[PDB]
């Protein structure tokens, strides 16, 4: 029973279909935003990373997915290196890869 | 009588357009003619009538398994 005139955002359904989304780091690594990369994680996730081990390790494990995802391009690469340097990690897995 | 059949012609325009909206609705889940069918009806419907078979276009635009 849809007794409010309901739109592209009915209340009652906006809350059964409300899904947002924040920028996530893949923004800046897949662009290769390097400086700025490391530095938004950080504002975004460093201070929410109750788990700072865990959160590193989860991150660097998107790293490598990101960086073994993009063997040929060059670009994709080194913002791959740059950003596992800049998260304070190994610098031989993704470059062996 | 004709007058007050006058008034359910346009619900039976919307009875009319009421079917051929569906059907066509109805195979484009589990997979045309319907669906101008009802917008043929709908080209000759009456007003507020018309218009709420235009909203219940909208949310079968914006239904899912829930809605249905």
């Amino acid at each position: 029973a849809w007794s409010h005139l309901p739109h592209f955002s009915s209340p009652d359904l906006v809350n059964k279909y409300a899904i947002v989304e924040r920028l996530n780091f893949a923004y800046y690594l897949h662009n290769g935003r390097p400086s700025f990369a490391f530095g938004t994680f950080l504002v975004q996730e460093l201070i929410k990373s109750k788990t700072p081990k865990q959160l590193i390790q989860q991150v660097g494990n998107e790293a490598y997915v990101i960086g073994l995802s993009s063997f040929h391009i060059p670009s994709i690469g080194a913002a791959c290196v740059c950003f596992l340097e800049l998260l304070g990690l190994d610098s031989l897995k993704l470059r062996v890869d | 009588e004709h007058l007050s059949q006058c008034q359910n012609l346009t619900l039976y325009q919307g009875f009319c357009a009421m079917k051929y909206a569906i059907y066509a609705l109805c195979v484009n889940s589990h997979q045309s003619t319907y669906l101008a069918r009802c917008q043929q009806y709908l080209c000759s419907i009456p007003d507020s009538l018309c218009l709420e078979l235009l909203e219940n276009i909208f949310s079968l635009l914006l239904i899912t398994s829930a809605d249905l």
